[PDB]
Protein backbone atom coordinates (compact mmCIF):
# COMPACT_ATOMS: atom_id res chain seq x y z
CA UNK A 1 0.00 0.00 0.00
CA UNK A 2 1.69 3.07 1.43
CA UNK A 3 5.03 3.23 2.92
CA UNK A 4 7.91 5.97 3.37
CA UNK A 5 8.82 4.42 -0.07
CA UNK A 6 5.92 4.47 -2.32
CA UNK A 7 5.28 7.41 -0.64
CA UNK A 8 8.53 9.11 -2.06
CA UNK A 9 8.38 7.38 -5.52
CA UNK A 10 4.82 8.13 -5.79
CA UNK A 11 6.09 12.36 -5.29
CA UNK A 12 8.71 11.64 -7.88
CA UNK A 13 6.09 9.71 -10.88
CA UNK A 14 3.16 12.40 -9.73
CA UNK A 15 5.93 15.26 -11.42
CA UNK A 16 7.20 12.75 -14.05
CA UNK A 17 10.84 13.32 -12.74
CA UNK A 18 13.44 10.77 -11.01
CA UNK A 19 14.14 10.71 -7.90
CA UNK A 20 15.15 13.72 -5.23
CA UNK A 21 17.92 13.53 -3.20
CA UNK A 22 15.78 14.01 -0.17
CA UNK A 23 13.47 11.29 -0.95
CA UNK A 24 16.83 8.77 -1.23
CA UNK A 25 18.03 10.57 2.24
CA UNK A 26 14.04 9.25 3.06
CA UNK A 27 14.08 5.88 2.41
CA UNK A 28 17.89 5.94 4.47
CA UNK A 29 15.80 6.75 7.31
CA UNK A 30 13.40 4.36 6.96
CA UNK A 31 15.93 1.78 6.62
CA UNK A 32 17.76 3.07 9.84
CA UNK A 33 14.63 3.05 12.10
CA UNK A 34 13.52 -0.23 10.28
CA UNK A 35 15.96 -2.34 12.74
CA UNK A 36 14.14 -1.42 15.98
CA UNK A 37 10.51 -1.78 14.25
CA UNK A 38 11.29 -4.96 12.57
CA UNK A 39 12.57 -6.71 15.67
CA UNK A 40 9.68 -5.48 17.62
CA UNK A 41 7.46 -6.88 14.47
CA UNK A 42 9.19 -10.52 15.53
CA UNK A 43 8.67 -10.35 19.14
CA UNK A 44 5.18 -9.27 19.20
CA UNK A 45 4.45 -11.85 16.48
CA UNK A 46 5.76 -14.43 19.13
CA UNK A 47 3.69 -13.82 21.38
CA UNK A 48 0.32 -13.41 19.43
CA UNK A 49 -1.69 -15.43 21.82
CA UNK A 50 -0.60 -14.32 25.16
CA UNK A 51 -1.31 -11.38 24.05
CA UNK A 52 -4.53 -12.07 21.99
CA UNK A 53 -6.18 -14.62 24.49
CA UNK A 54 -5.24 -11.76 26.89
CA UNK A 55 -6.58 -8.62 25.36
CA UNK A 56 -9.92 -11.55 24.84
CA UNK A 57 -10.48 -11.26 28.48
CA UNK A 58 -9.58 -7.77 29.50
CA UNK A 59 -12.86 -7.04 26.81
CA UNK A 60 -14.62 -10.23 27.99
CA UNK A 61 -14.17 -8.93 31.80
CA UNK A 62 -14.68 -5.21 31.38
CA UNK A 63 -18.02 -5.29 29.45
CA UNK A 64 -19.33 -8.50 31.08
CA UNK A 65 -22.74 -8.58 28.94
CA UNK A 66 -20.52 -9.82 25.81
CA UNK A 67 -20.59 -13.01 27.60
CA UNK A 68 -24.59 -13.36 28.40
CA UNK A 69 -26.42 -10.61 26.46
CA UNK A 70 -27.82 -12.85 23.54
CA UNK A 71 -27.09 -11.10 20.42
CA UNK A 72 -25.09 -11.46 17.10
CA UNK A 73 -22.82 -8.95 17.74
CA UNK A 74 -21.96 -10.98 21.42
CA UNK A 75 -19.63 -13.09 22.47
CA UNK A 76 -22.55 -15.15 24.27
CA UNK A 77 -22.34 -18.21 21.95
CA UNK A 78 -19.34 -20.49 21.11
CA UNK A 79 -19.75 -18.43 17.71
CA UNK A 80 -19.64 -15.22 19.17
CA UNK A 81 -16.67 -15.92 21.41
CA UNK A 82 -14.51 -17.06 17.89
CA UNK A 83 -15.43 -14.24 16.31
CA UNK A 84 -14.65 -11.64 19.21
CA UNK A 85 -11.46 -13.30 19.34
CA UNK A 86 -11.07 -13.24 15.36
CA UNK A 87 -11.36 -9.67 15.33
CA UNK A 88 -8.91 -9.27 18.33
CA UNK A 89 -6.15 -10.94 16.46
CA UNK A 90 -6.68 -8.99 13.71
CA UNK A 91 -6.04 -6.49 14.54
CA UNK A 92 -2.48 -7.18 16.11
CA UNK A 93 -1.68 -8.82 13.05
CA UNK A 94 -2.05 -5.54 11.68
CA UNK A 95 -0.07 -3.09 13.82
CA UNK A 96 2.96 -5.69 13.17
CA UNK A 97 2.37 -5.28 9.53
CA UNK A 98 2.83 -1.23 9.70
CA UNK A 99 6.12 -2.57 11.33
CA UNK A 100 7.71 -4.75 8.79
CA UNK A 101 6.66 -2.12 6.41
CA UNK A 102 7.39 1.27 8.51
CA UNK A 103 4.50 3.25 8.21
CA UNK A 104 0.72 2.86 8.68
CA UNK A 105 0.13 2.10 4.98
CA UNK A 106 -0.99 -1.57 5.93
CA UNK A 107 -3.89 -1.23 8.39
CA UNK A 108 -5.07 1.96 6.54
CA UNK A 109 -5.94 -0.45 3.43
CA UNK A 110 -6.88 -3.58 5.49
CA UNK A 111 -8.71 -2.69 8.43
CA UNK A 112 -8.51 1.02 9.13
CA UNK A 113 -10.62 1.45 5.86
CA UNK A 114 -14.44 1.54 5.77
CA UNK A 115 -13.79 0.82 9.92
CA UNK A 116 -17.10 3.07 10.32
CA UNK A 117 -19.42 1.44 8.68
CA UNK A 118 -18.54 -2.03 9.79
CA UNK A 119 -18.43 -1.58 13.49
CA UNK A 120 -21.67 0.32 12.33
CA UNK A 121 -23.75 -2.37 10.50
CA UNK A 122 -22.82 -4.94 12.32
CA UNK A 123 -23.21 -2.97 15.71
CA UNK A 124 -19.70 -3.15 17.17
CA UNK A 125 -18.43 -0.90 20.32
CA UNK A 126 -15.48 0.88 19.14
CA UNK A 127 -14.66 1.14 23.16
CA UNK A 128 -14.90 -2.75 22.73
CA UNK A 129 -11.47 -2.83 21.08
CA UNK A 130 -9.84 0.80 22.21
CA UNK A 131 -9.93 -1.83 25.05
CA UNK A 132 -7.81 -4.48 24.36
CA UNK A 133 -5.33 -2.34 22.10
CA UNK A 134 -5.01 -1.17 25.53
CA UNK A 135 -3.90 -4.27 27.12
CA UNK A 136 -1.23 -5.00 24.48
CA UNK A 137 -0.14 -1.68 24.85
CA UNK A 138 1.41 -2.05 28.16
CA UNK A 139 1.97 -6.16 28.09
CA UNK A 140 4.05 -5.86 24.73
CA UNK A 141 6.41 -5.90 27.26
CA UNK A 142 8.42 -3.85 24.88
CA UNK A 143 11.37 -1.12 25.62
CA UNK A 144 13.87 1.19 23.79
CA UNK A 145 12.73 2.18 20.61
CA UNK A 146 11.26 -1.16 19.72
CA UNK A 147 8.17 -0.05 22.06
CA UNK A 148 8.59 3.18 20.71
CA UNK A 149 7.11 2.01 17.79
CA UNK A 150 4.65 -0.58 18.43
CA UNK A 151 2.87 1.91 20.85
CA UNK A 152 2.99 4.40 18.13
CA UNK A 153 0.79 2.26 15.80
CA UNK A 154 -1.00 1.13 18.71
CA UNK A 155 -2.49 4.98 19.69
CA UNK A 156 -2.67 5.28 15.56
CA UNK A 157 -5.30 2.70 15.97
CA UNK A 158 -6.99 4.03 18.95
CA UNK A 159 -6.82 7.58 17.36
CA UNK A 160 -9.36 5.85 14.15
CA UNK A 161 -11.30 4.23 16.54
CA UNK A 162 -12.42 7.16 18.02
CA UNK B 1 1.79 0.35 -5.47
CA UNK B 2 4.05 -2.14 -3.38
CA UNK B 3 7.68 -2.40 -2.49
CA UNK B 4 9.56 -5.42 -1.35
CA UNK B 5 8.04 -5.14 2.59
CA UNK B 6 4.44 -4.12 1.34
CA UNK B 7 4.74 -7.81 -1.06
CA UNK B 8 5.79 -9.82 1.53
CA UNK B 9 2.83 -8.66 3.74
CA UNK B 10 0.52 -8.27 1.62
CA UNK B 11 0.71 -12.30 0.74
CA UNK B 12 1.39 -12.85 4.68
CA UNK B 13 -2.47 -10.92 4.75
CA UNK B 14 -4.14 -13.16 1.86
CA UNK B 15 -3.38 -16.17 3.96
CA UNK B 16 -4.03 -13.95 6.84
CA UNK B 17 -0.88 -14.97 8.96
CA UNK B 18 1.53 -13.49 10.81
CA UNK B 19 5.55 -13.26 9.73
CA UNK B 20 7.41 -16.58 9.80
CA UNK B 21 10.78 -16.04 10.91
CA UNK B 22 11.80 -16.58 7.10
CA UNK B 23 9.91 -13.99 6.18
CA UNK B 24 11.17 -11.40 8.64
CA UNK B 25 14.96 -12.29 7.71
CA UNK B 26 14.47 -12.41 4.34
CA UNK B 27 13.00 -8.49 4.72
CA UNK B 28 15.99 -7.62 7.65
CA UNK B 29 18.74 -8.78 5.56
CA UNK B 30 16.90 -6.07 2.65
CA UNK B 31 17.47 -3.19 4.91
CA UNK B 32 21.18 -4.53 5.47
CA UNK B 33 21.98 -3.98 1.92
CA UNK B 34 20.28 -0.72 2.35
CA UNK B 35 23.05 1.35 1.42
CA UNK B 36 24.13 -0.90 -1.99
CA UNK B 37 20.23 -0.67 -3.40
CA UNK B 38 20.57 3.52 -2.69
CA UNK B 39 24.23 4.03 -4.59
CA UNK B 40 22.50 2.34 -6.60
CA UNK B 41 19.19 4.28 -7.48
CA UNK B 42 21.47 7.32 -7.01
CA UNK B 43 24.22 6.46 -9.51
CA UNK B 44 21.72 5.20 -12.09
CA UNK B 45 19.45 8.38 -11.49
CA UNK B 46 22.30 10.60 -11.88
CA UNK B 47 23.43 9.53 -15.25
CA UNK B 48 19.86 8.47 -16.96
CA UNK B 49 21.37 11.51 -19.67
CA UNK B 50 23.96 9.44 -20.23
CA UNK B 51 22.85 6.14 -20.23
CA UNK B 52 20.20 7.01 -22.45
CA UNK B 53 21.94 8.72 -24.70
CA UNK B 54 24.38 6.06 -25.04
CA UNK B 55 21.75 3.01 -25.22
CA UNK B 56 20.12 5.14 -28.08
CA UNK B 57 23.89 6.13 -30.09
CA UNK B 58 23.93 2.04 -29.43
CA UNK B 59 20.80 0.83 -30.66
CA UNK B 60 20.61 3.22 -33.78
CA UNK B 61 24.16 2.17 -35.09
CA UNK B 62 22.98 -1.97 -34.62
CA UNK B 63 19.57 -0.97 -36.19
CA UNK B 64 19.88 1.62 -38.92
CA UNK B 65 17.09 1.42 -41.09
CA UNK B 66 15.14 3.16 -38.05
CA UNK B 67 16.50 6.24 -39.02
CA UNK B 68 16.21 5.85 -42.64
CA UNK B 69 13.69 8.09 -44.39
CA UNK B 70 10.42 5.88 -42.67
CA UNK B 71 12.03 4.26 -40.38
CA UNK B 72 10.04 4.60 -37.14
CA UNK B 73 12.59 6.96 -35.56
CA UNK B 74 12.85 9.19 -38.34
CA UNK B 75 12.53 12.83 -38.24
CA UNK B 76 13.27 15.15 -35.14
CA UNK B 77 9.91 14.66 -33.77
CA UNK B 78 9.80 10.67 -33.88
CA UNK B 79 13.44 10.49 -32.27
CA UNK B 80 12.65 12.93 -29.36
CA UNK B 81 9.45 10.53 -28.59
CA UNK B 82 11.38 7.92 -28.54
CA UNK B 83 14.16 9.00 -26.46
CA UNK B 84 11.77 10.45 -24.23
CA UNK B 85 9.98 6.53 -24.57
CA UNK B 86 13.47 5.52 -23.24
CA UNK B 87 13.88 7.88 -20.33
CA UNK B 88 10.35 7.28 -19.22
CA UNK B 89 10.90 3.34 -18.66
CA UNK B 90 14.48 3.86 -16.96
CA UNK B 91 12.71 6.47 -14.83
CA UNK B 92 10.33 3.39 -13.68
CA UNK B 93 13.06 0.98 -13.30
CA UNK B 94 15.02 3.41 -10.55
CA UNK B 95 11.74 3.55 -9.20
CA UNK B 96 11.35 -0.31 -8.67
CA UNK B 97 14.81 -0.66 -7.73
CA UNK B 98 14.22 1.68 -4.96
CA UNK B 99 11.19 -0.03 -4.37
CA UNK B 100 12.96 -3.67 -4.65
CA UNK B 101 9.64 -4.80 -6.18
CA UNK B 102 8.41 -4.54 -10.00
CA UNK B 103 5.11 -3.70 -8.86
CA UNK B 104 5.03 0.21 -9.88
CA UNK B 105 7.10 -0.44 -13.09
CA UNK B 106 4.51 -3.03 -14.82
CA UNK B 107 1.51 -0.83 -13.36
CA UNK B 108 2.23 2.28 -14.48
CA UNK B 109 4.60 1.20 -17.32
CA UNK B 110 4.60 -2.46 -18.53
CA UNK B 111 0.82 -3.04 -18.54
CA UNK B 112 -0.42 -3.11 -22.41
CA UNK B 113 2.80 -0.82 -23.93
CA UNK B 114 3.42 -3.81 -25.89
CA UNK B 115 -0.34 -2.88 -27.96
CA UNK B 116 0.28 0.54 -27.23
CA UNK B 117 3.64 0.15 -29.63
CA UNK B 118 1.66 -2.32 -31.98
CA UNK B 119 -0.93 -0.38 -32.40
CA UNK B 120 1.80 2.97 -33.23
CA UNK B 121 3.03 0.48 -35.37
CA UNK B 122 6.22 0.89 -33.63
CA UNK B 123 8.85 -2.42 -33.61
CA UNK B 124 8.32 -3.72 -30.05
CA UNK B 125 11.31 -5.99 -30.72
CA UNK B 126 13.48 -2.82 -31.57
CA UNK B 127 11.93 -1.28 -28.33
CA UNK B 128 13.62 -4.01 -26.26
CA UNK B 129 17.24 -4.01 -27.90
CA UNK B 130 16.98 -0.06 -26.23
CA UNK B 131 16.26 -0.92 -23.11
CA UNK B 132 18.91 -4.02 -23.54
CA UNK B 133 21.58 -1.62 -23.98
CA UNK B 134 19.98 0.79 -21.25
CA UNK B 135 21.18 -2.16 -18.83
CA UNK B 136 24.35 -2.61 -19.83
CA UNK B 137 25.36 0.48 -19.75
CA UNK B 138 23.27 1.13 -16.28
CA UNK B 139 24.90 -1.92 -15.04
CA UNK B 140 28.14 -0.36 -15.85
CA UNK B 141 28.04 2.73 -13.97
CA UNK B 142 25.86 1.40 -11.05
CA UNK B 143 28.09 -1.57 -10.39
CA UNK B 144 31.77 0.52 -11.04
CA UNK B 145 34.10 0.06 -8.28
CA UNK B 146 36.02 3.55 -8.24
CA UNK B 147 34.27 6.13 -5.95
CA UNK B 148 32.57 3.60 -3.87
CA UNK B 149 33.15 1.27 -0.48
CA UNK B 150 34.25 -2.03 -1.83
CA UNK B 151 31.93 -4.45 -1.09
CA UNK B 152 29.70 -6.91 -3.11
CA UNK B 153 26.44 -6.20 -5.30
CA UNK B 154 26.04 -9.02 -7.96
CA UNK B 155 22.73 -10.06 -6.37
CA UNK B 156 21.27 -6.51 -6.70
CA UNK B 157 23.12 -6.09 -10.05
CA UNK B 158 21.45 -9.27 -10.73
CA UNK B 159 18.34 -8.03 -9.01
CA UNK B 160 18.56 -4.60 -11.14
CA UNK B 161 19.49 -6.72 -14.74
CA UNK B 162 16.01 -8.44 -13.99
CA UNK B 163 13.56 -4.93 -14.04
CA UNK B 164 15.08 -3.91 -17.17
CA UNK B 165 15.15 -7.51 -18.43
CA UNK B 166 11.27 -7.89 -17.35
CA UNK B 167 10.55 -4.69 -19.22
CA UNK B 168 12.12 -6.33 -22.34
CA UNK B 169 10.00 -8.71 -22.96
CA UNK B 170 6.67 -6.78 -22.09
CA UNK B 171 7.22 -5.00 -25.22
CA UNK B 172 9.32 -7.95 -27.88
C1 LIG C 1 27.48 -2.00 -5.41
C2 LIG C 1 26.41 -0.90 -5.77
C3 LIG C 1 28.92 -1.21 -5.21
C4 LIG C 1 29.16 -0.99 -3.73
C5 LIG C 1 28.32 -0.42 -2.76
C6 LIG C 1 28.43 -0.20 -1.40
N1 LIG C 1 27.97 0.97 -0.95
C7 LIG C 1 28.13 0.99 0.40
C8 LIG C 1 27.79 1.98 1.35
C9 LIG C 1 27.22 3.21 1.43
N2 LIG C 1 26.43 3.73 0.47
C10 LIG C 1 26.02 4.99 0.93
C11 LIG C 1 25.17 5.84 0.14
C12 LIG C 1 24.00 6.56 0.52
N3 LIG C 1 23.47 6.54 1.81
C13 LIG C 1 22.37 7.35 1.78
O1 LIG C 1 21.64 7.56 2.77
C14 LIG C 1 22.14 7.92 0.49
C15 LIG C 1 21.00 8.89 0.06
C16 LIG C 1 21.38 10.34 0.04
C17 LIG C 1 23.17 7.42 -0.31
C18 LIG C 1 23.44 7.68 -1.78
C19 LIG C 1 26.61 5.23 2.28
C20 LIG C 1 26.49 6.46 3.24
C21 LIG C 1 27.35 4.09 2.54
C22 LIG C 1 28.19 3.77 3.82
C23 LIG C 1 29.49 4.62 3.96
C24 LIG C 1 30.56 4.28 2.95
O2 LIG C 1 30.59 4.85 1.82
O3 LIG C 1 31.39 3.41 3.32
C25 LIG C 1 28.75 -0.25 0.83
C26 LIG C 1 29.03 -0.51 2.31
C27 LIG C 1 27.64 -0.92 2.81
C28 LIG C 1 27.31 -1.23 4.20
O4 LIG C 1 28.21 -1.15 5.08
O5 LIG C 1 26.12 -1.55 4.45
C29 LIG C 1 28.94 -1.00 -0.29
C30 LIG C 1 29.57 -2.42 -0.26
N4 LIG C 1 30.42 -1.49 -3.39
C31 LIG C 1 30.99 -1.98 -4.44
O6 LIG C 1 32.15 -2.49 -4.38
C32 LIG C 1 30.20 -1.92 -5.73
C33 LIG C 1 30.87 -1.21 -6.91
C1 LIG D 1 -14.44 -8.27 19.92
C2 LIG D 1 -13.40 -7.13 20.28
C3 LIG D 1 -16.02 -7.61 20.19
C4 LIG D 1 -16.99 -8.27 19.19
C5 LIG D 1 -16.74 -8.65 17.83
C6 LIG D 1 -17.51 -9.25 16.85
N1 LIG D 1 -17.14 -8.96 15.60
C7 LIG D 1 -17.98 -9.59 14.74
C8 LIG D 1 -17.95 -9.54 13.32
C9 LIG D 1 -17.18 -8.92 12.36
N2 LIG D 1 -15.98 -8.36 12.63
C10 LIG D 1 -15.50 -7.83 11.44
C11 LIG D 1 -14.22 -7.16 11.39
C12 LIG D 1 -13.29 -7.12 10.32
N3 LIG D 1 -13.50 -7.79 9.12
C13 LIG D 1 -12.44 -7.55 8.35
O1 LIG D 1 -12.34 -8.00 7.21
C14 LIG D 1 -11.46 -6.71 8.98
C15 LIG D 1 -10.10 -6.20 8.42
C16 LIG D 1 -8.96 -7.16 8.52
C17 LIG D 1 -12.00 -6.44 10.24
C18 LIG D 1 -11.40 -5.61 11.34
C19 LIG D 1 -16.50 -8.10 10.34
C20 LIG D 1 -16.49 -7.75 8.82
C21 LIG D 1 -17.52 -8.79 10.98
C22 LIG D 1 -18.83 -9.33 10.33
C23 LIG D 1 -18.65 -10.57 9.39
C24 LIG D 1 -17.81 -11.70 9.97
O2 LIG D 1 -18.37 -12.65 10.53
O3 LIG D 1 -16.56 -11.61 9.84
C25 LIG D 1 -18.96 -10.35 15.49
C26 LIG D 1 -20.09 -11.18 14.82
C27 LIG D 1 -21.28 -10.22 14.57
C28 LIG D 1 -22.55 -10.66 13.91
O4 LIG D 1 -23.47 -9.81 13.75
O5 LIG D 1 -22.68 -11.87 13.55
C29 LIG D 1 -18.66 -10.15 16.83
C30 LIG D 1 -19.48 -10.79 17.98
N4 LIG D 1 -18.13 -8.75 19.91
C31 LIG D 1 -18.01 -8.53 21.21
O6 LIG D 1 -18.89 -8.88 22.06
C32 LIG D 1 -16.75 -7.85 21.63
C33 LIG D 1 -16.85 -6.72 22.61
C1 LIG E 1 12.32 4.19 -29.40
C2 LIG E 1 12.88 3.10 -28.40
C3 LIG E 1 11.55 3.39 -30.54
C4 LIG E 1 10.46 4.30 -31.00
C5 LIG E 1 9.50 4.97 -30.21
C6 LIG E 1 8.47 5.82 -30.47
N1 LIG E 1 7.52 5.86 -29.52
C7 LIG E 1 6.57 6.74 -29.91
C8 LIG E 1 5.39 7.08 -29.20
C9 LIG E 1 4.82 6.73 -27.98
N2 LIG E 1 5.53 6.13 -26.99
C10 LIG E 1 4.65 5.94 -25.92
C11 LIG E 1 5.08 5.33 -24.69
C12 LIG E 1 4.77 5.80 -23.39
N3 LIG E 1 4.01 6.94 -23.19
C13 LIG E 1 3.89 7.09 -21.85
O1 LIG E 1 3.26 8.03 -21.31
C14 LIG E 1 4.56 6.06 -21.12
C15 LIG E 1 4.65 5.88 -19.59
C16 LIG E 1 3.47 5.14 -19.01
C17 LIG E 1 5.12 5.24 -22.10
C18 LIG E 1 5.94 4.00 -21.91
C19 LIG E 1 3.29 6.46 -26.30
C20 LIG E 1 1.96 6.50 -25.50
C21 LIG E 1 3.45 6.94 -27.58
C22 LIG E 1 2.35 7.61 -28.47
C23 LIG E 1 1.93 9.06 -28.05
C24 LIG E 1 3.08 9.95 -27.59
O2 LIG E 1 3.84 10.47 -28.45
O3 LIG E 1 3.22 10.11 -26.35
C25 LIG E 1 6.91 7.31 -31.20
C26 LIG E 1 6.04 8.35 -31.92
C27 LIG E 1 5.42 7.75 -33.18
C28 LIG E 1 4.51 8.59 -34.03
O4 LIG E 1 4.02 8.07 -35.06
O5 LIG E 1 4.25 9.78 -33.68
C29 LIG E 1 8.13 6.73 -31.55
C30 LIG E 1 8.89 7.07 -32.87
N4 LIG E 1 10.55 4.43 -32.38
C31 LIG E 1 11.56 3.71 -32.83
O6 LIG E 1 11.86 3.65 -34.06
C32 LIG E 1 12.34 2.96 -31.80
C33 LIG E 1 12.40 1.45 -31.97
Amino acid sequence: MKTPITEAIAAADTQGRFLSNTELQAVDGRFKRAVASMEAARALTNNAQSLIDGAAQAVYQKFPYTTTMQGSQYASTPEGKAKCARDIGYYLRMITYCLVAGGTGPMDEYLIAGLSEINSTFDLSPSWYIEALKYIKANHGLTGQAAVEANAYIDYAINALS
Amino acid sequence: MLDAFAKVVAQADARGEFLTNAQFDALSNLVKEGNKRLDAVNRITSNASTIVANAARALFAEQPQLIQPGGNAYTNRRMAACLRDMEIILRYVTYAILAGDSSVLDDRCLNGLRETYQALGTPGSSVAVAIQKMKDAAIAIANDPNGITPGDCSALMSEIAGYFDRAAAAVA
